[PDB]
This record gives structure tokens, sequence and C-alpha cells, in this order.
């Protein structure tokens, strides 16, 4: 143990596997994504590695990350999956932890493969929020400005009101991420690595760490309609994402052009007002229905969440559920 | 003989065409006489296409999809039993996939 | 014949067999296309060629819409 863990650094490995590979640090993870949002936004059918490699130098030397081992930081590079005509980059996205040690013996591919899922999964999400708090920015920024179009006020305050609604399933998720499931499981780990006498207590140690965090995460063959119906949420938040500004691009124009009448004038804006009278109704019941929609979605995973595992998935449901709103509207 | 019967049929078929004194019916089997007469296409390669698929069941499991990599798996390698077979299987891979949803209701 | 039968048989059950492997990929192919291109590449063609035809073909619903 002692000249692995020396003249290899066994436990370094261990530190970057969690820092990076599984999304432990995130001042590197949130740049990353930010330099990474116009390229995989873009159809992924286009995308080769070459161009990903270059502007993840970049996002490395910028950050902490630049702070350790070059040869650890060496190991890390990114890989892509099988392309689709369907393909776009957040889809089909990989870090890949490339092994030049003997290390493998203690890092055996099953577990690698359970880093990819655990990666793949806590990737998703991290997009979806990033969207999610753009929308929220976009609330606070464009909303100054259509103070003086008094007409959409009912739609614009709605929307407000859904966002809410988001905010806190996407900000109490991120934080049972957060906490017991890569906190517990980086104690046990965390302490029966660097007590051990044996190798194989090294290995089994590994082995619960990765067993632990495929069960808190909904990664089971059995939690995968919970699963789907944490998809169904993650759906909404796009659909709001185009609504939200297909408000914008309609509404903020007309200021402009009113505006511009008026340089005329120094009827017409007339017809631009009596226009709204009809399309402000529909986008409302629009948003209505949506709202009505999403609330019932979620009361039934709650719903199931409460009888699922006896312990750890309960305890998502006191801090999902804290103000008892839910089962105050069934 | 057959073969032009077969160019009919496919035409005929997706297309959704009902006739053949159709012009377009005849632009499009203009087009699949062009289309066979210029060869400028790769020929397949077996251990392509078995990398390929390795990779397909990949996929499904990094997505959590486990059991349908496993039936994914298990009839490839079941057609794969008693050269027709990689074409057959390269012309099916290649013809479509945006595969994020289940569409599977069969295991029997 | 009997024997000559169970072939038929035979040529059903690998055709159901890649009539799942054609609705697990979410292909436009039904079972009844994949008796035409297999009887096609019985002849011989390239798998290239007829991918790219059928991605013409589907487009003609898309020229009359």
């Amino acid at each position: 143990l002692d000249v692995l863990n020396k003249k290899y650094s066994l436990l370094d490995h261990m530190q970057a596997m969690r820092r990076y590979l599984l999304l432990g640090q995130g001042d590197f993870i949130r740049h990353l994504m930010d330099l990474l949002k116009p390229e995989l936004v873009r159809p992924a059918t286009t995308l080769y590695q070459h161009n990903l490699t270059g502007i993840l130098e970049t996002a490395v030397r910028a950050t902490n990350a630049q702070f350790d081992s070059p040869e650890i930081l060496r190991r890390l590079d990114v890989r892509l999956l099988e392309v689709s005509p369907g393909d776009t980059g957040w889809d089909v996205f990989s870090l890949d932890y490339h092994v030049d040690g003997p290390i493998a013996t203690v890092f055996t591919r099953e577990c690698m493969s359970h880093y990819l899922r655990v990666f793949n999964f806590l990737w998703r999400a991290k997009r979806m929020e990033y969207i999610l708090t753009d929308i929220r920015k976009g609330h606070m920024c464009n909303a100054k400005l259509l103070r003086n179009m008094p007409e959409f006020s009912g739609v614009l305050h709605q929307c407000h009101i859904l966002a809410s609604e988001m905010v806190h399933f996407i900000h109490q998720m991120q934080y049972y991420i957060t906490f017991e499931v890569l906190e517990c499981s980086w104690d046990e780990l965390w302490n029966k690595v660097q007590q051990a006498q044996d190798l194989d207590h090294i290995i089994a140690a590994h082995e619960v760490f990765l067993d632990t965090i495929i069960s808190r995460c909904l990664l089971d063959s059995d939690s995968r309609a919970l699963l789907n119906q944490l998809r169904a949420v993650f759906d909404q938040i796009i659909e709001l994402q185009n609504a939200q500004d297909a408000i914008y691009r309609a509404a903020l124009e007309e200021l402009q052009r009113r505006l511009q009448f008026e340089e005329k004038k120094k009827e017409e804006e007339n017809k631009r007002i009596g226009e709204f009278k009809e399309s402000i109704p529909k986008m409302c019941s629009q948003l209505r229905i949506l709202t009505h929609f999403y609330q019932g979605i979620v009361q039934q995973f709650l719903v199931l969440l409460t009888t699922s595992s006896d312990e750890s998935l309960r305890f998502l449901s006191f801090r999902l559920d804290f103000n008892e709103h839910y089962k105050a509207r069934e | 003989a057959q073969q032009e019967r077969d160019v009919r049929e496919l035409v005929r078929g997706v297309a959704g065409l009902q006739d053949e004194a159709d012009p377009n019916f005849q632009l499009a089997l203009n087009f699949a006489w062009s289309n066979f007469r210029f060869h400028r296409f790769l020929d397949v390669n077996s251990h392509k296409i078995e990398k390929t698929i390795e990779g397909i069941y990949e996929k499904f499991v990094i997505h959590s999809d486990l059991s349908k990599a496993a039936s994914w798996k298990r009839l490839t390698e079941e057609f794969l039993n008693a050269d027709a077979h990689y074409s057959i299987l390269s012309l099916l891979l290649c013809l479509s996939d945006s595969p994020s949803n289940s569409s599977y209701v069969e295991t029997p | 014949a009997a024997a000559a039968a169970a072939n038929l048989n035979a040529v059903r059950e690998t055709m159901d067999v890649l009539l799942e492997i054609s609705r697990i990929l979410n292909t436009g192919l039904d079972m009844e296309t994949l008796s035409i291109c297999v009887r096609l590449c019985e002849q011989g063609i390239n798998p290239e060629a007829l991918s790219s035809v059928i991605k013409e073909l589907r487009k003609a619903t898309e020229a009359l819409k």
C-alpha cells in the first residue's frame, strides 16, 4: 500500500476522480458549461473532438482545476459517443478519465461505467438548471421595460409565478444531489480508504461507494418510473424557455415601432393596440393550462415518492414538501 | 425482373403513390435508376458494423436503459446465427436513429 | 414439401426478429417494406443506395403536403 500511494499516487486519483469526473468541483464546471453553451446547443452531427479539446484547455487553465498536478490533469480528457441524425451536443458528450497506471485493478471498468452513468445524469440536470436561471434573468431584465406596455401585465405576472414553482423544485432536488448523494458516500469511502490495511479492503470500500451512489440517485431499474416523471419535469423547462420569449419577440418590438410612429408624426398603432386585445387571452389560457398540467404531474410524483424506498427516498419528501402545499392541492 | 418489381413496390409503398402514369412516379423511378447505376458508395466492413452495434449497446447502457440494452444485444446476436446479415443490419442502422424513448413493449 | 415449409416458418421467425430490430431503432420501415429490401439485397445492392432513396421518397410526402 505504501509503494502504491507514493510511487503512483493512488489517492490523488480518487481526489481527482470526485472533483472532476463526478463533477465534485463546480467552479470548473460552470465555466466549462458556459464556454460549451453555443457549441453544444448546436446539433452534434457536425461535432468532432478537436473543437472540444482546445476550448477545454482554456477552461482548465483559467479555473481552479489548474492547481492540481499535470499528470491527473493530463489523464482527464473529453470523449464523445456515437452520433445520430437527431443528435445535439447536450445529448452526446462525455468526460473520459483514461487510466495509464496499474490502478485499473482498484478502478475497474464496471465502476467506470458507473461513473459514466452518474455523470450523464448529473450533466442533464445541470444543463436544465442553467436554462432555468436564464429564464429568471430574462424575467429580471425584460420586465422593467414592459412597464410601459400595460396590457401584458396579466400574462407576464403569471409567468413569474410558474418560474417560482420550478425554481423551488430545481433548488431542492439540487440540494438532495448536494447532500447525502455525494456526501455520505464520500464519507464512507473516505474513512475506509484512509484507515485501510489491505488492498482488498480498499477495493471493497470502492464497491459499496459505487453501489450507494447508484441507489441514492435515480439510476435503478426500479426507480425508472420516477425517472420518467423527472424527465417530464425537464421537458417543461425548455417549453417555458420557448413561450416566455414567444411573448417578448412580439411584445417588446411593438414599443420601438410605436416610437417610430411618434417620430414619423413629428391610426396604425390603433390597430396594433387592437391586435393585443385578441392576442393576450389565448396566450394567457395557454399558460393557464400549462400550469395546471405541470402542477398535476408533480403531485403524482410526490405521492408515489412517499412509499418507494423506506428511508432514503422518504427524506426527499420532507425537503420537497416543506410547506405541505402538496396534499393540500389534492 | 423481380428487382424491377421491387423498385416499383418500394417507390409505391413509401411514397404512397397509386399510379405509374403519375409523372412524379416517373421522376422518382428515374432517380432510383440513376442512384443504382452510379456507385460512389463505400463498401461495408463487418467489424465496423460490430463496433457500431456495441456502441449502440453502450449508449443504451449509459442512459440507464439496461433492459433494452440486454434485449438489443440478445436479439442482434440471435439474428447473426443461422454477409447478407451484415448488409441488412447496416441498412437498418443507417436508416434512422434518434432513440431517446423506449419504443418497445415486446419481450416475448 | 414438408421440410420446405418449415423453412418458410423459419424465415418468418427471423423476419419478426428483424421486425423488432426495426421497431426499437424507431425506423419508418414496417415488415412489408423490410420484405422488399431483403429481396433487393438478395439480388445485391448497396444499403447506402437504399437508405438514400428511402430518405428521398420520405421527403416526397413532404413535396406534396
